[PDB]
C-alpha cells in the first residue's frame, strides 16, 4: 500500500525513523566491548588503576 | 458470508476514497473564495463534479445492498443517507427538465432587477438597492413602492415554474417513498430503530401546532406593541385593531423585525449596548479577538485551538488583490483540517459573528471521530443552536465586565433590560411566526390541498390570521409573492430557524443550570462553569450517528420540544407588554386592509 507522506499533517502523522537493537546476554566469547570511556593517566601516586 | 461485513467493508472504502476527495474540494472551495479568480472557479467546479460523480458512483454500488434488517446504527444510517439520491431517482429526461426549471427560478430571481418609473436605464437588484432602501429609507410611499416592484416584476415569470417545480418535487418525494417533498424534508427529523424514542413524522407537526399556539399570545402582544408605536409613527396609515402593512414590519417579506427597534425603543435616551469605542481605544485587532474567544472557550470547558488553524485560517480583511466575498465561513476540511474566512472590524457584529464561527469549528471538530456521513449534526438546526447560544452568553454585559470590554459602571437597570429583551424578540422571536406561517403554506401547497388558483387565495387570508398582516396591494394569480423569498427559490428549507430557535433556548437553560446560575435567564453567563461544557459537549461529540432526541435529552433532560425556556427568559417582556397595553386592542383585524376603505 502506498505509505507517503506531507509536512501539512499533524503529530502522529509526520514521518518518524526508529531503530531497533537485538542483544543476547546469553554466556559466550565477547566480541563488542565498551571502551569505558576514559580517565586521565595519573603517575606517582597510589590509586586504583 | 453475510451483508453485515459486506456493507461494513463497502462503508470503510467509501470512507477512505471520501476523505480524501472532500479535501480535495474543501481546499478548492478556499482557495476560489479567498483568491476570486476564473482558474479557482474551473478548480472549484471540478472539485464538486468529480464529488458528485463519486456520490453518484457510491450510490449506485450500495443500491444492490439489500435493506434486510441490519441495527448497528452507523451503517443502516449511512445507508439511508446514501440511498435518497432524489433528483436522479427519476428518468434522465425529468432530472435535466427539474434541472432546467431549478436554474429557471435561480436566475429569476438573482436578477429579479426592478427599474424605476423615471428611468427606465436605472435598475437595481435585491442588493444592495432593495436592502438599504428597505433599512434606511422609512418613508412609506418609498417602501411600499419598492415591496410592490419586489412582488411584480418576478412573480409573474414564477408562478408556473414554481407550479412545475411543486410537481417535480412531489414527483421525486413519492417515488422515494414520501407523500410529498415536505415529508421529503421530514425525513431528516424521523426517528426510528430505537426503543422509547421514535418519533413520528406527524409529531413534527403536531408539536409545531403546539408550540406555536403557546407562543401566540407573545406575538399577539409584541405585534400590538408595534402597531401601537407605528401608528403614532404613522397616524393615517395604520388602523387601530387593523393588520400592520406587509412593507411596515422591518424588512421586505417579513423575515427579520430588526428595524423596527430605532422606531419601537422603549426608552431610546438611554444608551444602547455598544462598545467598538471601547475595543477602539485599548488598539484591539482581529486576533485579539480571536485569541479572546478561545480563552472564553477554554473558560467554560473548551481544549485549545490546534496551530494549524492560527497558520491557514484568515480573520481579517485581505483587500482587492486577491477578492474574498466577506460573508463569514467555517470550514471542516478534512484530515484535521479547521479554517475560517472574516473580514474583521473593530464592532461588536464581527465579535458575535466570529463567536459563532469559531465555536462553530469546535462544534465541527466534537465529532472529528465519527465516520465521513455521520460528519453531520442529529437534525439541520444544531451548529445555529450552538452559534447563537455562544453568541447570547458572550453578549451578556457581565461576560465583558469580566474581560475588562466596558466600563464596569454600566449600572444595568430594568430600561437597558428591556430593551434588550425588545430586540431579542424583533430579531429572534419576531422571526418564528413568519418562519411558521410560510413552512405552513409550504407543507400545504406540497400535500395537494391548496388549488393554484387559490394558492395567495389562501396564503393572504392566512397572513391576516397567523402573522397578523394585510397585504397592501391585491395581486392576481399571475404573481407569486410567497416564493419570493431566498430560501424557496435556492432550494432550501426553511424550518431550521424556528427548531434552532427552540434548540438554543432550551440548550441555553440547560447550561445555566448547569452552570448555577441565579436570577434572571438573560443575565446568565457560562464563563468559568467546566460542567456545562462538558454537559454540552457530550451532545456535540455525538453528531448525527444517534437519535437527535437522545442528544437532546442529554443536555436538557426533555425527550420533546418545548418553549417553557422562552416563557423564562421573556417572563420581564411578557410582563412590560401587558403592563403597556392596557388601553389597547389585542389582536388584529382579517377584515382592514389599506387598499380598501
Ligand atoms: C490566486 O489566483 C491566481 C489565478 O488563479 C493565481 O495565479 C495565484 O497564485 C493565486 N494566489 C495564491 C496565493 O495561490
Ligand atoms: C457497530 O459497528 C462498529 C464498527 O465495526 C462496531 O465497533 C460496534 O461494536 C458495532 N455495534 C454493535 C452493537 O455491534
Ligand atoms: C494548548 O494547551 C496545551 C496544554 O498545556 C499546551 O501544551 C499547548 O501548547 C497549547 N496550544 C496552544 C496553541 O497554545
Ligand atoms: C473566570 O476566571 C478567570 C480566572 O480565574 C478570571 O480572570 C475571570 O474574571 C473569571 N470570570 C468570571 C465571569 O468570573
Ligand atoms: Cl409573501
Ligand atoms: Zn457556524
Amino acid at each position: 500500500q502506498s505509505y507517503g507522506f506531507r509536512p501539512t499533517y499533524g503529530v502522529g502523522h509526520q514521518p518518524y525513523r526508529v531503530v531497533v537493537l537485538s542483544f543476547e546476554l546469553l554466556h559466550a566469547p565477547a566480541t563488542v566491548c565498551g571502551p569505558k570511556k576514559s580517565t586521565n593517566l595519573v603517575k606517582n601516586k597510589c590509586v586504583n588503576f | 458470508s453475510t451483508i453485515e461485513e459486506q456493507a461494513k467493508t463497502f462503508l470503510d472504502k467509501f470512507n477512505h476514497e471520501a476523505e480524501d476527495l472532500f479535501y480535495q474540494s474543501s481546499l478548492a472551495s478556499w482557495n476560489y473564495n479567498t483568491n476570486i479568480t476564473e482558474e479557482n472557479v474551473q478548480n472549484m467546479n471540478n472539485a464538486g463534479d468529480k464529488w458528485s460523480a463519486f456520490l453518484k458512483e457510491q450510490s449506485t454500488l450500495a443500491q444492490m445492498y439489500p435493506l434486510q434488517e441490519i441495527q448497528n446504527l452507523t451503517v443502516k444510517l449511512q445507508l439511508q443517507a446514501l440511498q435518497q439520491n432524489g433528483s436522479s431517482v427519476l428518468s434522465e429526461d425529468k432530472s435535466k427538465r427539474l434541472n432546467t426549471i431549478l436554474n429557471t427560478m435561480s436566475t429569476i430571481y438573482s436578477t429579479g432587477k426592478v427599474c424605476n418609473p423615471d428611468n427606465p436605464q436605472e435598475c437595481l437588484l435585491l442588493e444592495p438597492g432593495l436592502n438599504e432602501i428597505m433599512a434606511n429609507s422609512l418613508d412609506y410611499n418609498e417602501r411600499l413602492w419598492a415591496w410592490e416592484s419586489w412582488r411584480s416584476e418576478v412573480g409573474k415569470q414564477l408562478r408556473p415554474l414554481y407550479e412545475e417545480y411543486v410537481v417535480l418535487k412531489n414527483e421525486m418525494a413519492r417515488a422515494n417513498h414520501y407523500e410529498d417533498y415536505g415529508d421529503y424534508w421530514r425525513g431528516d427529523y424521523e426517528v426510528n430503530g430505537v426503543d422509547g424514542y421514535d418519533y413520528s413524522r406527524g409529531q413534527l407537526i403536531e408539536d409545531v401546532e403546539h408550540t406555536f399556539e403557546e407562543i401566540k399570545p407573545l406575538y399577539e402582544h409584541l405585534h400590538a406593541y408595534v402597531r401601537a408605536k407605528l401608528m403614532n409613527a404613522y397616524p393615517s396609515y395604520i388602523s387601530p385593531i387593523g393588520c400592520l402593512p406587509a412593507h411596515l414590519l422591518g424588512d421586505m417579506w417579513g423575515r427579520f423585525w430588526t428595524n423596527l427597534y430605532s422606531l419601537t425603543v422603549p426608552f431610546g435616551q438611554k444608551p444602547n449596548i455598544d462598545v467598538t469605542d471601547a475595543m477602539v481605544d485599548q488598539a484591539w485587532d482581529a486576533q485579539r479577538i480571536f485569541k479572546e474567544a478561545e480563552k472564553f472557550f477554554v473558560s467554560v470547558g473548551l481544549p485549545n485551538m490546534t496551530q494549524g488553524f492560527w497558520e491557514n485560517s484568515m480573520l481579517t480583511d485581505p483587500g482587492n488583490v486577491q477578492k474574498a466575498v466577506c460573508h463569514p465561513t467555517a470550514w471542516d476540511l478534512g484530515k484535521g483540517d479547521f479554517r475560517i474566512l472574516m473580514c474583521t472590524k473593530v464592532t461588536m457584529d464581527d465579535f458575535l459573528t466570529a463567536h459563532h464561527e469559531m465555536g462553530h469549528i469546535q462544534y465541527d471538530m466534537a465529532y472529528a471521530a465519527q465516520p465521513f456521513l455521520l460528519r453531520n449534526g442529529a437534525n439541520e438546526g444544531f451548529h445555529e443552536a450552538v452559534g447563537e447560544i455562544m453568541s447570547l452568553s458572550a453578549a451578556t454585559p457581565k461576560h465583558l465586565k469580566s474581560i475588562g470590554l466596558l466600563s464596569p459602571d454600566f449600572q444595568e437597570d430594568n430600561e437597558t433590560e428591556i430593551n434588550f429583551l425588545l430586540k431579542q424578540a424583533l430579531t429572534i422571536v419576531g422571526t418564528l411566526p413568519f418562519t411558521y406561517m410560510l413552512e405552513k403554506w409550504r407543507w400545504m401547497v406540497f400535500k395537494g390541498e391548496i388549488p393554484k388558483d387559490q394558492w395567495m387565495k389562501k396564503w393572504w387570508e392566512m397572513k391576516r390570521e397567523i402573522v397578523g398582516v394585510v397585504e397592501p396591494v391585491p395581486h392576481d394569480e399571475t404573481y407569486c409573492d410567497p416564493a419570493s423569498l431566498f430560501h424557496v427559490s435556492n432550494d432550501y428549507s426553511f424550518i431550521r430557524y424556528y427548531t434552532r430557535t427552540l434548540y438554543q433556548f432550551q440548550f441555553q437553560e440547560a447550561l445555566c443550570q448547569a452552570a448555577k446560575h441565579e436570577g434572571p435567564l438573560h443575565k446568565c453567563d457560562i464563563s468559568n462553569s467546566t460542567e456545562a461544557g462538558q454537559k454540552l459537549f457530550n451532545m456535540l461529540r455525538l453528531g448525527k450517528s444517534e437519535p437527535w432526541t437522545l442528544a437532546l435529552e442529554n443536555v436538557v433532560g426533555a425527550k420533546n420540544m418545548n418553549v417553557r425556556p422562552l416563557l423564562n427568559y421573556f417572563e420581564p417582556l411578557f410582563t412590560w407588554l401587558k403592563d403597556q397595553n392596557k388601553n389597547s386592542f389585542v389582536g388584529w383585524s382579517t377584515d382592514w386592509s389599506p387598499y380598501a376603505d
